[PDB]
């Protein structure tokens, strides 16, 4: 491994992308395959490219090391094998969408999904997302409301 | 109100105007 | 595709699928069907061109019949047919002998747009160079 010098960047980067992001998820890759990132990665992909992480660093060590920061709800999140998720542009989105469907193909655990924050809690799957932009769905909430 | 004087400028409008406003459309109403 | 059984790749010919030399028994027969590869390859065969390297998998388990699969083509060999030189050498690489065109390892890797992890396809360019300083043959950037 590298000394301080490098066990600081990990964090002064990983860091400023709580500082600078969207939303957070979970998950525990005991099995992750490769396959796995390879997928993942064309996901983040779709989702931008390189805008989206999953650094494993569950040292609390680490990616907490970069939480009394912001999101101290992840004392909590950081036991045992984790891998964050953050988001930079984008909807609070899909993200959350398909790491359940993933692991929902097998793909491995997901921490049960401890969960994370937008808000500041924990967890269950939503779609409460991209449908961001379904504004159209107060577009048709208009002619609808308008004749109706 | 005027339903005229309100399509004119709601079919045409910029982006995040939109995007800190349709969190809360959902508020008043439903 | 998420999860393998049988693969064997053995880069084939499209204007006529019906080989027995280099391959044709051996491209067939545990469970694998002869008969098909000329009733099924050549359906996915002249839509794009023929003649040239052919990588490929099949659906074969023990049930007969089978469902054909594509791939891709070699990297590295697009730098024959679309470079110059066909071997890499002559004077073993203690010389460094080949010659690149840098116009070409962009849209000629392009070509293998859907086979590559890289996410910036200048990023799939990065790739070529090492598979273009196969030998130390010099690029005129």
């Amino acid at each position: 491994m590298a000394l301080n010098l490098q066990d600081k960047q990990a964090i002064v980067a990983e860091v400023s992308e709580v500082a600078k992001g969207a939303l957070s998820a979970v998950v525990a890759d005991s099995r992750g395959v490769t396959v796995d990132k390879m997928t993942e990665l064309r996901k983040a992909g779709r989702e931008a490219g390189v805008y989206m992480r999953v650094v494993r660093n569950t040292l609390l060590r680490r990616a907490v090391e970069g939480t009394p920061f912001e999101c101290l709800k992840d004392a909590f999140v950081g036991p045992t094998l984790i891998a964050y998720s953050m988001e930079h542009p984008g909807a609070a989105a899909r993200l959350f969408k398909e790491f359940a469907k993933a692991n929902a193909k097998f793909e491995v655990k997901a921490a049960a999904f401890e969960g994370e924050l937008i808000p500041a809690s924990q967890i269950d799957r939503l779609a409460t997302l991209p449908t961001y932009e379904e504004a159209i769905a107060r577009l048709m909430a208009t002619m609808k409301e308008a004749s109706a | 109100s005027i339903t005229k004087d309100q399509i004119i400028e709601a079919v045409a409008a910029m982006s995040v105007m939109d995007v800190v406003e349709l969190i809360s459309a959902m508020e008043e109403k439903f | 595709a998420k999860k393998v059984q049988a693969y064997v790749k053995l880069q084939v010919a499209a204007g006529m699928a019906n080989p027995s030399p280099p391959v044709g028994p051996a491209l067939g027969q545990q469970g694998v069907n002869i008969m098909e590869f000329c009733k099924a390859f050549n359906a996915k065969t002249d839509s794009i061109e023929k003649g040239l390297p052919i990588p490929v998998v099949i659906t074969v388990y023990a049930d007969r019949s089978f469902t054909f699969v594509t791939k891709t083509p070699p990297a590295a060999v697009l730098l024959k047919k679309a470079a110059g030189i066909k071997s890499g050498s002559g004077k073993p690489n203690k010389d460094k002998v080949g010659k690149i065109s840098r116009a070409q390892l962009q849209e000629i890797a392009q070509t293998k747009a859907a086979d590559m992890t890289g996410a910036d396809i200048e990023a799939m360019t990065r790739s070529i160079e090492g598979t273009a300083r196969s030998m130390g043959l010099v690029v005129e950037d």
